Order: structure tokens, then C-alpha cells, then sequence
């Protein structure tokens, strides 16, 4: 129960204190990964749409792989643990969401999917684990019951996105969601009602926002989007309190990536793609810490920090995910 | 944890 709290000194380690402790390797570019809630998992994704599932204390430390499984024909685009059951949700851009029964290490294939309409861009887990946020290339947000598969959307349609969700994140508590989309919004959702609470428009000045998460406290929302910004708005005013600036380039539009807390929220933490290197700022003040070499051949589309420890998933187009940690 | 009130959602068909 570390975290930000600006009404009211840092205590972990920067970016640049961790080093990679295993490196892994698909056999196409890597822009997924997910932690467990518990912080011992770690799930990989690749455009050669197979899965790993990886145990960071062998790691740290018998194979770290635990687990690989192949049942899409198509690039993975995003993941989630359940939350009590060992399983995995996964989504693709061959349009199904899969769950994967993970408790054998045999296992391969999926025991059930739902079959989209439109690609999968991200999902999030409810905490209860009987249901599923789903993010698509559509504007329209999914909820599904993961017993039943029934779908369920917000009741208002003025509610919804206007183009492709990119993010979706529930708080801590399941009483809020937050997504984030190519709009160029950030929306704040009641997680009972399932409405919009709040819209913040032009939340990257105009640009696709990539990545929308929440404070433990609740209390805010970190955001990035394709003007290479990290934000962190406070949900009581709607207003950006902090600007964590400095990643990005001139002359070409960034690929889609994330701005994660570590796991005390002391560092916002945002992948720089013209140096392939980890921006890292002190989350309460905007001020610039120590750049980290992350020492991939191309892009990272895909950061997670662990909830936690210090230690954090680095995913890369060079087909690699790479395990960082501070020993 | 609360749970989403589906009750106060419409059911939703891609």
C-alpha cells in the first residue's frame, strides 16, 4: 500500500539500478506482456502468435518458460491473468479471445473462446474473475461474462469511444475502469453502472492515446499517448497535475507504447523509441531521472512493471522480452 | 470486489 498520494522522498530503486536477468525469445516481434496479480507470473505474447508463460523467481534463479501455448493463428495483442484461477485470457488480432488452462504444463490449446467481431486490443480482467473488459479495433466497449459469454456494452452509446480502444485498465477496487483510445480520449467508467463518469478530450492534444492506467489509491490516472507525453490526471478535478516530458522524436509518429508506475509509483516509466532506451521520472515532481540502455535491436511496443517488486518486462519487435530486475 | 450490474447494461452482439 506504497503509492502516489499528492495531498498528502522516493523509496525504490530508478530505472537504471535494474538489469536484465533472462532474456526470451519468440520467433516474431514481442508487443504483449502481462504480470499476475500476485507478481510471480509473467506472460509473453508475439505477432508469431504463440504465448509464454514465464515464473520470475526461476528467473531471478529448471526452465523460467513454464508454460507455452499455441491456439491463434494470428498476432497476440493482449493479455490477462485471472485472478484466482490459473488461467489466461488472450486476445488477438485473428479476432477471438482465448482462456487458457494453464495448471497443466502440458497443456497447449484454449478450453473455450469467444469469437469478435474486430481485432482485440487490450483486455482487463475483472478482480472477481467472471469478467472481462474487451478493447477492440470498434469504438464500443465489451463486457463479458467469462461464464456465461454473454456481452454486455453501457446503456448510453453517447458513452462510448470514437475509434479503436487502445487501453483498458479496472482500479484497484473494481469500482472504476479507465480506458484509453485513437480518439484521442481518456474515459472514466463507473465498474458497477458500467457509464462514462468522465471524458477527458484531447488528452494528448489530439493525439491517439496509448496507454491509461490507474494509482493504487485511485486517486489518478497515468496516461501516454502518440505525442510522446506521459500524463498523470487527477479523477476528483479531471485536470493534469504532472507532465512527464522528454521521450518521443521529431519528423515521424511513434508507434503505439506504455507509461507504467514501478511498483511503489514512485517512477513513471515510458519506453523511448528514438533511443530504444526507458525515460524514468520521479512521479510526484516530473523530474528527469537516469535513462536506461534497455539494450534491444528495435522498438519496444510493450512495457509492464511488476505490482509488486522491482522488476519489470521489456517487449520488443526484435522478437525478445526481456526481464528486468534490481539485484 | 462490487461486480458490474449487467441489469442496468443491454446486451451487446458483434
Amino acid at each position: 500500500e506504497f503509492g502516489i498520494d499528492l495531498e498528502f522522498q522516493t523509496m525504490s530503486p530508478e530505472a537504471s539500478e535494474y538489469e536484465t536477468c533472462y532474456v526470451t525469445s519468440h520467433k516474431g516481434p514481442c508487443r504483449v506482456a502481462t504480470y499476475s496479480r500476485d507478481g510471480q507470473l509473467i506472460a509473453t505474447g508475439s505477432a508469431d502468435a504463440s504465448i509464454k508463460i514465464l515464473d520470475t523467481e526461476r528467473m531471478l534463479a529448471n526452465h523460467p518458460v513454464i508454460r507455452t501455448l499455441y491456439d491463434h493463428v494470428d498476432e497476440v495483442t493482449c493479455l490477462a491473468f485471472h485472478p484466482t484461477e490459473q488461467i489466461l485470457a488472450s486476445g488477438s488480432r485473428d479476432y477471438t479471445l482465448k482462456l487458457f488452462d494453464y495448471s497443466k504444463p502440458s497443456a497447449k490449446r484454449a478450453f473455450k473462446y469467444i469469437q469478435e467481431a474486430e481485432m482485440l486490443r487490450s483486455i482487463s480482467f475483472h478482480p472477481s474473475g467472471d469478467f472481462i473488459l474487451v478493447g477492440t479495433q470498434h469504438p464500443t466497449l465489451r463486457l463479458y461474462d467469462i461464464n456465461t459469454f454473454q456481452c454486455f456494452v453501457s446503456c448510453n452509446p453517447q458513452d462510448q469511444h470514437t475509434d479503436a480502444i487502445c487501453s483498458v485498465n479496472y482500479n484497484s477496487s473494481a469500482n472504476m475502469y479507465v480506458t484509453g483510445s485513437k480518439d484521442g480520449c481518456i474515459k472514466l467508467w463507473d465498474g458497477v453502472s458500467n457509464r462514462c463518469i468522465t471524458t477527458f478530450e484531447k488528452a494528448h492534444d489530439g493525439a491517439e492515446v496509448c496507454s491509461a492506467i490507474f494509482s493504487k489509491n485511485s486517486k489518478y490516472i497515468l496516461s501516454s499517448g502518440k505525442d510522446s507525453v506521459a500524463k498523470l490526471w487527477e479523477i476528483s478535478t479531471g485536470r493534469t497535475l504532472v507532465r512527464y516530458t522528454g521521450a518521443g522524436l521529431s519528423g515521424r509518429q511513434v508507434h503505439r507504447t506504455q507509461a507504467v508506475f514501478n511498483h511503489t509509483e514512485d517512477y513513471v516509466l515510458l519506453p523511448d523509441e528514438r533511443t530504444i532506451s526507458l525515460c524514468c521520472w520521479d512521479s510526484r515532481t516530473a523530474e528527469r531521472r537516469n535513462l536506461l540502455s534497455l539494450g534491444h535491436n528495435n522498438i519496444v511496443r510493450c512495457i509492464v512493471h511488476s505490482p509488486t517488486n522491482p522488476g519489470f518486462m521489456t517487449c520488443s519487435d526484435d522478437f525478445r522480452a526481456r526481464f528486468w530486475y534490481r539485484r | 470486489y462490487p461486480k458490474p450490474d449487467t441489469q442496468q447494461m443491454i446486451p451487446f452482439q458483434p
